[PDB]
RNA sequence: AGCGGAGAGGUA
DNA sequence: GGGCTAATGACGGCGAATACCC
DNA sequence: GGGTATTCGCCGTGTACCTCTCCTAGCCC
């Protein structure tokens, strides 16, 4: 029932109720979203749906198209190890099997001469590493999620932002995938505009005379128009109601056709035109103000209706009227070559050009491109049944005059669906029908691009360029792989995956970091916001973000909203948009079944909060639930609701679920904590978080710093570098081997480790771990320590967020961390001779000799010092004395330059590695380093075939009892061996890649460890940043009434400040947790029985969730108490359990007070306080804010040559800025003097600084001032835009 | 903690009946994120906007710099202390002491002490005229005397201190912190001001035992007043 | 010309062609002359 | 004033203003080429039309033409805005003889003295060190009093001491939005890595102790010494510059 | 490169002035800044480290690259100032002259300056007393101007 | 061998 | 592989050209 | 000729510091 790792150590759970979905994987969504775009392993949707709806070419000459019938990946040709060192990506190639037929001229259509051209290279597709990283130049990048505008059509307005009024214009914008965009504004004198990728505004009367419509044909399809009589008209019984008892009598006495006098006819407008052929003649145009002698006109001709149009104040508006009364254009061609101008500015007019432009705009798959998301959005904004429709936008009026084969299948499906008086109809019952508009703040209306997504996109723009070539290419037509370039795609996706706003350097200096950069979005990217924009409508939370996007996990700085955090159960639609699982509440009992649910369905129905009791164990004893309806707190009865929330960590993330009393820390504080556990360094001994919440299992679990055993077995084969298990015949032929990497830089220049936890013989299950990985525990995840703390000032020396440490804190090596820096040396080519690595330099003392070998670089395991030489490097610079001394030597006596590799830092040198290119001799201790790795490779091959061979003796022993197979499966085995070591050895004696230019290339690698300084940043658990003051010896630390000595003195002052009291009931936790282990150490101590420790374990662990202690073993069980002795881990969920009176039975348990608060002396005098302090043990990490990387000043360094300043950064030794604000503050003091020597005499002028220097090292004070040079730039700058600026 | 404020202007018609000893539920827990990501964003707009007007009005007020000791200015400025219908902004003694008079209240071109201010209220003066920069007959500066004392001095401003970045620096420091009926609270005389009810401006100013004013209402056209007046009670009742 | 609009500023003082006394406090620190405010008012006075 | 930036391999960076003068300069050429041919009225038109917009772009790009994923500065960016050449080298400028650390609480110090880190001040005070152990006589020259400075000897820990027993150092906070962001200390030597400071320093600087860093500055003229001892000591400076 | 001599040398310049005058510049005056003509578009010739003559990068313009240096040879002393080689044509002089010496472009055609027609203040629109968009359709290529002040269409100008 | 333009993350 | 080779997710304040009937 | 009434642009929107990567690469042999 319990795992080997849970019957390791099991810790202490209290909570209201249990979970019942479990947490999911933590990086399934970008693997998942990777997996459905490669399609390795059908293929409908994906890469192959761009390889489909590109590679169809259509030449202009005819003859030639190009097919395909699949795409096959290769494998990769290094190791994930092999381009981390190496330097190379990993990438696999990607193969596409073109095939290019040719038809014969002028005749019947048929396949003359048709090739398949397999294996047609075009880049190389980066792949997964397992966890969501590629290595891309030997750096891991991670590429998050983009939070864009999902595709479709959105209804938005504007609150005083034009003609200063109260009233508001609204705003319709048909946002494609891949298309321009179309929009269509309103105006204050009541008339419609529409323009396209934000150009100059036209009216949509020369848009709708462009797709082939008639004002007459509009007028009817728009406005509801009656008829006339020849003056009278007819009577509607609903038109009479703008003008409640006539309505009703008309209603029910059923009138008929009225006749009405000529006064109710003036104010309206004709709708459609009349004509009388016996005149031959116009009498009256269509949409016009109707006037008296259009009437006489009228009434001459003996028309029967003239038409009329339904015009109101609020219900309706005569906008279209009004917008072909402002146009003047009635010629469909005028319109066409009115869009053309208005698209291409300066442009002569052309009928077929702008027909094809206009054909190309909107209509046509290869440039408009609308995505089905976005025609889902679209029938659901409209009001449409079907959701699946044409990719491409369709009008009636404007594929009804088309002669093409598709339109032909087009208007048979869509059937007049008619998009765009869609849209304008929508509009406008928007504007007269009192409709609502949607903001963008949903996260239904937002949508999350994957990395396969974006890579398909780049994916799609390069398969354009490459048929922008190809139709080129194949104008005279041979084989397809010549006409094929992979150099356009190939710098396509290199530009993709290089240098770009949503694939950045990861982090990996903490497992929590990674597992939250891989899970991060990021609203931020070429089609996301700008930061420097005014975004506070969407820096705010949504009510929306319940359950899908986590609210308190925010980055400092300027992106405060704009970076946001996947929650734990969220994960994406298949659409793209976020979903959270909730539970079937039927009426009274509730069913455990999980269903997600959309955002734009959470809305329709009830859903109840989480915190909602429960009496039985399925029902709802309340008579009102906190439940909510659109967002907001609501109180309804359990009869109406109809879903309930699962956990209450569905709104928190990872990084905000591991703080522990999140309910009783403010915001503030929880959000700075969240952000303070991203930095910590992982120390020499990681110690378990005594208070912790359950979500540390789940996170070292899917993090991937661990290795986990796929099959279980025996593990009767141990190394410290390498793990060898043995599987059974249920899971079996080869058994399993897990290498675990020791010593190796990560990308934040910390060190990463791989311990190994089990023992030799002994069983296993499928999930257990074998290695600890670096900050982790044996299945949970450590961050810091485990310590002392005392809220009281001390002396002021933890003043204002101050950290007082202990002697007892650094003298056991508590928080050593060890840092692994990469330091290079590059010999170049150059002109003059190429450098050497030789160890002869001149003017170098012995001293700095002794460390080099006969190479000329360290060695390794070297002792070394600050400005010690590491690999020497010497370059050629280039009197009959000089001819004498060249003579008598072979040519390198003398003219040569000093540049070699120092230390900037004192370490060790674990690691020598050196690169060479071919074609150079190697030095003898590359040739030893060389047959140092090919003596390794070939005694872990050996012993790799030793254990499959003794391996199949056995499963042969085991088979004889009672043929073949096992000797054809070693035959196998012994060639893919031999295969694999020749793979390696071939490998690694070839040179490999460096730049055009260098000959060789050593790394070196320096590993130093540092302790803890006075000045170190050093924050808590809930957001307590803190900078280490001093360090006091133990004598001076407060002591307990046992003689236990504080380690950390904190201040309680910034309690009431920060507004944050978990800390205290974690200090109080660790107390009693820290109480239960000395009590358990204590018992083990004595000779105790096995009954005694099982009794007390029953008392810690369950009161009357519940574990049984007569389950696993005895020896088991004194196991558990070993593991014990150091504390009892306690686990706190983020939103329940841990009660007071919880803690005060935890405390009251052991020789433990009740309140927490224990009477402590002070160290210094031996004196008594005067009132109790908070004693208990709080998990207090490290951060990574050293104070050797801030620590850094200097005298004189480089200048700039454009103008003459020092430098800038702690590199290069640059100066402090010194702003403006200071130059305010000191023009505020007065002080001239001081001011001119700051920006003239030390930083800006040449001769200046050189006249100061040895007038103080000379101790005479004469000081000349002068200009600065950059006043002299500015001069020649002016005086470069043709603007004489003199000096008088 | 009570009621939550959310960014469009409505209150939640549920408080947190919590405090952070109990539990707190997640509903709760949304609007406290949602009220500490809306003070977030608005000291970083507060931090941004005032950073921008230091800016600006140090550009503005950087030549102003004390040239010579006395000019000769006898234009002077009279100094009310201001209240604006309820608690009083700055007193008397607060916007008096620092600055030298114009006219004979004492004696003229007097730097003004804590002695002086406490001789003024002692005496119960209400207005005195002072000398300020804003009247000045100088050349591409400001007098010595119209300037007053200096702020981070007790005595008299130096000859060449630049006047216009400091100012333009204490202007621009707390811009990081920035966000009928006529009833009197406190007791004391009631005193017209302006008054003829027919009167266009009506000050309904009192005048307390020490002789300060502490409160000063508005009173409109036609404004029926009903009044050594106790506190508690209304001497303007209404006007409609 | 120091804080907003430079275009608009020195295309003005081109096509005037205007003088810049150097009566200022900004513009001693373009230049690099002294303050003339608090200890450099004597320098002031004396090169007058 | 225009220069070329070299980067690994023999490749050079890319600039803003020689591609437009090589682009002027070519379309001047064509114009040149085109008039010696005796063109027609339309090219030599288009030939000058382009030039003209070449002009635009060299002189104020992004105007008229915004001439290019990123548009290129010209001589109208390069002294307008907040990048350009008038507030990044005139207003503020970077300066030596000066660095930053963090800070710490120091509850032993006094109000005019401060805290400083002994190789920090060994970088900063240099100079007078080495004018210290010229006259001292421990070395004939500069270079070998450079090598007994690396070399930390107990005799320069001496010379340092005694340089910097009466000579103030200006701690800035790095921003100063108020007058007193600049304040001058006597510093002493301590054994740390930070700057030690009064705890009644900080309220007027508006500075925490966590994650806080201080740029220090040292004044070497003698007018300055004295501008730093007498108006920016922090025993000068008690009253608030706003009120009283 | 690498100069020492010339470095030790101080107080050359007084600096000593009262204001600063800032006009416009005539194409003489701007003929008589410059010391030399460029040409040709190119500024580093490939596969060698040398400046292009005639070039935007040029050592007969400007300045040598190398302090008291020619770009063949001829002249490697410090004694000689002031003298012009003969086969590439550069004075030995200091290698600071390079940051202080300009050229200049001789246009074929002249062009309008845009900071005196694109501001809104317009200055060449209020001097010749015509709005912004006949001179902006003037200056660039699409209507005529006679000589009184009217815009003239190609088809109305035949 | 020194002189640099973008993009990303983090602290006050 | 190799060496020359010429987008449309901001927002507010403000001075200057069009429209037009009296 | 002359007053409002929109309307197209012009111009601006905090400082200081610390890490990392990537830079014009394309082509017909
Ligand atoms: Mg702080
Ligand atoms: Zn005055
Ligand atoms: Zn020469």
């Amino acid at each position: 029932s319990y795992s080997f790792t849970e019957k390791k150590r099991i810790r202490k759970d209290f909570g209201k109720q249990r979970s019942i979905l479990e947490v999911p994987f933590l990086l399934a969504i970008q693997v998942d979203s990777y997996r459905e775009f490669l399609q390795e392993d059908r293929k409908d949707l994906g890469l192959h749906a761009a390889l489909k709806s590109v590679f169809p070419i259509s030449s202009y000459s005819g003859n030639a198209a190009l097919e395909y019938v699949g795409y096959k990946l290769g494998q990769p040709v290094f190791d994930e190890r092999e381009c981390r060192q190496r330097g190379m990506s990993y990438g696999a190639p990607l193969r596409v099997t073109v095939r290019l037929v040719i038809y014969d001229r002028e005749s019947s259509t048929k396949a003359i001469k048709y090739v398949k051209e397999q294996e047609v290279y075009l880049g190389e597709i980066p792949l997964m590493t397992g966890n969501g990283t590629f290595i891309v130049n030997g750096t891991e990048r991670v590429i998050v999620s983009q939070l864009h505008r999902s595709p479709g059509v959105f209804f938005d307005h504007d609150r005083g932002k034009t003609h200063s009024s109260g009233k508001l214009l609204y705003s319709a914008r048909i946002i494609p995938y891949r298309g321009s965009w179309l929009d269509f504004e309103f105006d204050p004198k009541d008339a419609l505009f529409t323009r396209i990728d934000r150009r100059r505004k036209l009216p949509v009367s020369i848009l709708l005379r462009a797709l082939g419509y008639n004002n007459e044909e509009m007028l009817a399809e728009f406005f509801e128009i009656n008829t006339f009589h020849i003056v009278q008209l007819e009577l509607v019984p609903e038109r009479l109601r703008g003008e409640a008892r006539h309505v009703k009598q008309l209603e029910a006495a059923g009138v008929a056709a009225l006749a009405v006098p000529d006064d109710y006819l003036v104010g309206r407008i004709l709708s459609h035109d009349v004509v009388d052929g016996s005149t031959g003649e116009l009498l009256a145009n269509a949409n016009d103000e109707i006037s008296e002698d259009q009437l006489t006109a009228f009434r001459k001709a003996g028309v029967d209706a003239v038409g009329t149009l339904w015009v109101n104040d609020l219900d309706r508006g005569p906008y279209l009227s009004n917008t072909l009364r402002i146009d003047p254009t009635k010629t469909q061609l005028e319109a066409l070559v009115e869009i053309y101008r208005m698209m291409r500015p300066g442009e002569p007019p052309t009928k077929e050009a702008a027909q094809n432009l206009f054909h190309n705009l909107f209509f046509t798959f290869e440039r408009y491109d609308l995505s089905t998301v976005g025609r889902m959005k679209f029938n659901r904004r409209v009001g449409r049944k079907d959701v699946l429709g044409e990719s491409v936008l369709y009008d009636k009026k404007y594929f009804a005059e088309r002669n093409d084969e598709e339109s032909k299948r087009l208007v048979a499906e869509h059937t007049d669906t008619s998009d765009i008086l869609e849209v304008i109809k929508v509009l406008t019952e928007i504007r007269n029908g009192r409709g609502v508009v949607d903001d963008i703040d949903h996260l239904g209306n937002r949508r999350v691009r994957s990395v396969g997504e974006m890579a398909e996109n780049v994916f799609r723009v390069g398969l354009v360029r490459v048929e922008r070539a190809v139709k080129e290419r194949l104008s005279m037509a041979l084989t397809p792989q010549e006409l094929i370039n992979a150099k356009p795609v190939a710098a396509a996706i290199k530009e993709f995956f290089g240098s770009s706003q949503l694939s950045q350097f990861m982090d990996q200096n903490n497992p929590l970091s990674e597992v939250t950069h891989k899970r991060r979005v990021s609203a931020l990217g070429p089609g996301g916001l700008t930061r420097e924009r005014a975004g506070f409508e969407v820096r705010d939370v949504h009510p929306t973000h319940y359950g899908r996007v986590c609210t308190i996990e925010t980055p400092e700085g300027p992106n405060i909203g704009l970076i946001n955090s996947l929650a734990v159960f969220a994960r994406t639609n298949q659409y793209g948009f976020l979903e959270t699982p909730y539970r079937k509440v039927l009426d009274g009992k509730v069913s455990d079944d999980v269903e997600y649910l959309s955002a734009i369905e959470e809305n329709e129905y009830v859903i109840a909060q989480a915190n909602a009791l429960t009496d039985a164990k399925n029902m709802l004893t309340e008579q009102f639930v906190p439940c909510r309806f659109q967002g907001e707190s609501l109180l309804k009865p359990p009869s109406e609701v109809h879903f309930m929330d699962v956990s209450p960590m569905q709104t928190v993330s990872v990084a905000a679920a591991l703080v522990p009393f999140l309910e009783h820390d403010d915001a503030n504080r929880a959000l700075m904590g969240a952000n303070m556990q991203r930095q910590a360094v992982p120390t020499l001994r990681s110690q378990k978080p005594l208070v912790g919440t359950g979500i540390e299992r789940a996170v070292a679990r899917d993090s991937g710093v661990t290795v986990n055993a796929l099959r279980g077995g025996v593990i009767e084969q141990i190394d410290a570098a390498r793990i060898v298990v043995k599987v059974n015949e249920a899971e079996i032929a080869g058994v399993d081997i897990y290498n675990l990497i020791k010593y190796t830089r990560s990308n934040q220049n910390t060190c990463i480790n791989q311990r190994p936890l089990v023992n030799v013989g002994d069983v296993i299950a499928r999930g257990d771990v074998l290695a600890d990985g670096p900050s982790t525990d044996i299945g949970e995840l450590a961050l810091g320590q485990n310590m002392l703390i005392a809220f009281m000032p001390w002396n002021g020396y933890n003043f204002e967020d101050s950290i007082l440490l202990s002697e007892r804190v650094v003298e056991e090596d508590r928080y050593t961390t060890i840092h692994i820096e990469e330091l290079t040396c590059v010999a170049r080519d150059t002109k003059l001779g190429p450098e050497e690595i030789s160890a002869d330099i001149p003017n170098v003392s012995e001293q700095a000799l002794n460390r080099l070998d006969e190479s000329g670089v360290v060695y390794i395991g070297a002792e070394v010092r600050a400005g010690d030489i590491m690999v020497g490097k010497v370059t050629p610079k280039g009197t009959p004395e000089e001819k004498l001394l060249r003579a008598i030597f072979g040519e390198k006596a003398s003219d040569v330059k000093d540049s070699s590799l120092r230390v900037p830092m004192d370490g060790t040198v674990i690691d020598v590695q050196v690169f060479t290119r071919d074609g150079i001799e190697k030095d003898k201790r590359a040739r030893q380093i060389e047959e140092n790795e090919i003596k390794r490779v070939k005694k872990d091959f050996d012993d790799q075939f030793r254990i499959l061979e003794a391996a199949i003796y056995a499963r042969l022993r085991s088979q004889i009892v009672g043929i073949e197979r096992a000797q054809k499966q070693i035959q196998a085995h012994e060639k893919e061996f031999e295969a694999r070591f020749a793979d390696k050895r071939g490998k690694i004696t070839q040179g490999d890649d460096l730049a055009p230019g260098v000959l060789k290339m050593v790394k070196v690698f320096l590993a130093v460890k540092r302790r803890i300084q006075p000045g170190d940043k050093m924050a808590g658990r809930h957001g307590n940043k803190g900078v280490v003051s001093n360090v006091v010896p133990v004598e001076d630390m407060p002591y307990m009434a046992t003689g236990e000595s504080v380690d950390i003195v904190l201040n309680p002052l910034g309690v009431p400040s920060r507004m944050n009291i978990g800390q205290i009931l974690e200090v109080h936790l660790g107390w009693a947790a820290k109480g239960l282990g000395r009590k358990i150490q204590r018992m083990l101590e004595a000779q105790a029985a096995v009954s005694e420790l099982r009794k007390f374990l029953d008392d810690i662990y369950n009161h009357d969730q519940r574990v049984d202690l007569s389950q696993f073993s005895d020896e088991e069980l004194l196991n558990l108490g070993k593991n014990l002795i150091d504390g009892v881990p306690m686990a706190t969920p983020v939103f329940d359990g841990a009660s007071e009176a919880e803690i005060k039975r935890m405390l009251e348990l052991a020789d433990l007070p009740q309140s927490g608060q224990t009477q402590l002396y002070d160290g210094r005098t031996g004196e008594a306080f005067d009132r109790k302090t908070t004693v208990g043990y709080m998990h207090y990490l490290k951060l990574n804010h050293l104070v050797d990387d801030k620590m850094h000043a200097r005298s004189t360094g480089p200048y700039s040559l454009v103008t003459q300043q020092p430098l800038g950064g702690k590199a290069q030794f640059g100066g402090q800025r010194f702003g403006e604000m200071e130059v305010w503050a000191l023009e505020a003091y007065g002080a001239a003097y001081t001011l001119q020597e700051m920006l003239t005499v030390k930083s800006d002028d040449v001769q200046g600084r050189n006249q100061m220097y040895k007038n103080i090292v000379d101790g005479e004070h004469e000081m000349v001032a002068g200009m600065p040079e950059s006043f002299n730039v500015l001069v020649k700058e002016i005086r470069s835009l043709a603007i004489h600026m003199e000096l008088e | 903690r009570g009621l939550m404020a959310r960014p469009d202007g409505s209150i939640i018609e549920t408080p947190i009946k919590a405090n952070f000893r109990e539990g707190l539920n997640v509903q709760e827990y949304f609007n406290s994120t949602h009220g500490a990501r809306k003070g977030l964003a608005d000291t970083a707009l507060k931090t941004a906007n005032s950073g921008y007007l230091t800016r600006r009005l140090v550009d503005v007020a950087q030549d102003v710099v004390i040239t010579e000791i006395d000019c000769g200015t006898t234009e002077g400025l009279i100094m009310t202390p201001i209240v604006e219908g309820g608690d009083v902004v700055e007193p008397l003694k607060e916007r008096v002491l620092g600055r030298v008079v114009a006219e004979d209240v004492v004696t003229r071109n007097t730097l003004l002490d804590e002695a002086w201010v406490a001789k003024l209220e002692d005496a119960s003066v209400q207005s005195v005229k002072v000398r300020s920069t804003i009247s000045c007959e100088s050349s591409f500066g400001v007098c010595a005397r119209c300037y007053g004392r200096d702020l981070a001095r007790g005595h008299q401003v130096n000859i060449g201190e630049a006047v216009g970045v400091i100012a333009a620096q204490s202007i621009g420091e707390p811009g990081t912190q920035l966000t009928d009926n006529i009833t009197v609270k406190t007791t004391g005389s009631v005193k017209f001001n302006n008054l003829k009810a027919v009167s266009r401006s009506g000050e309904l100013s009192v005048l307390d035992g020490h002789g300060r004013e502490r409160e000063r209402y508005k009173l409109p056209y036609g404004a029926t007043i009903t009044a050594a007046v106790k506190a508690g009670q209304s001497v303007a009742n209404w006007d409609p | 010309a120091s804080f907003q609009e430079t275009t608009r500023v020195l295309t003005e003082a081109a096509v005037r062609g205007t003088r810049d006394n150097l009566r200022g406090l900004k513009e001693n620190v373009i230049v690099g002359r002294l303050i003339p405010a608090g200890t450099g008012l004597a320098y002031h006075a004396g090169r007058r | 004033l225009r220069p070329l930036v070299p980067l690994d391999g023999g490749r050079f960076a890319t600039s803003d203003l020689n591609d437009l003068y090589r682009r002027v300069i070519n379309r001047n050429n064509r114009l040149r080429r085109l008039l010696e041919l005796n063109a027609p009225d339309i090219i030599v038109r288009n030939e000058k039309r382009m030039l003209q917009e070449s002009v635009d772009a060299l002189l104020d790009n992004g105007r008229r033409g915004r001439a290019i994923k990123r548009p290129l500065k010209s001589l109208a960016d390069m002294i307008k805005g907040k990048q350009g050449r008038f507030r990044q080298n005139l207003l503020g400028k970077r300066v030596d003889y000066s660095g930053r650390s963090v800070i710490t609480v120091g509850p032993y110090l006094k109000l005019h003295q401060c805290g400083l880190p002994k190789k920090m001040a060994l970088e900063l005070f240099k100079p007078f060190v080495f004018a210290k152990l010229q006259r001292r006589g421990l070395a004939t020259t500069i270079k070998a009093a450079k090598k007994l400075v690396e070399r930390e000897e107990a005799e320069v820990w001496d010379i340092l001491e005694e340089v910097i027993r009466e000579h103030p150092v200006l701690l800035n906070r790095a921003p100063t939005l108020h007058r007193l962001g600049i304040q001058a200390f006597e510093p002493v030597l301590i054994e740390g890595k930070a700057i030690q400071l009064h705890p009644l320093v900080c309220t007027a600087f508006n500075a925490d102790f966590d994650g806080d860093q201080m740029a220090v500055h040292v004044p070497l003229s003698l007018e300055a010494q004295l501008e730093a001892r007498a108006l920016m000591m922090s025993t000068n400076n008690i009253l608030s510059p706003a009120n009283g | 490169m690498k100069d020492l001599l010339n470095l030790f040398n101080q107080q050359r310049q007084t600096l000593d002035f009262d204001a600063i005058k800032i006009a416009l510049a005539s194409p003489d005056l701007i003929r008589s800044w410059s010391y030399g003509e460029v040409k040709k578009p190119e500024t580093i010739n490939y596969r060698t480290f040398k400046p292009e003559r005639d070039g935007l990068f040029c050592a007969a313009i400007f300045g040598p690259i190398k302090d008291y240096e020619c770009l063949c040879g001829k002249y490697k002393r410090m004694k000689h100032r002031g003298v012009v080689c003969e086969k590439c044509g550069t004075e030995v002089t200091l290698a600071k002259v390079r940051r202080e010496r300009m050229g200049h472009i001789d246009l074929a055609s002249p062009v309008a300056h845009i900071w005196f027609l694109k501001s809104l203040p317009s200055r060449i629109g209020l001097m010749l007393d015509m709005t912004l968009r006949d001179i902006e359709r003037v200056l660039y290529f699409e209507a005529y101007v006679v000589t009184r002040r009217q815009l003239l269409t190609e088809e109305q100008y035949l």
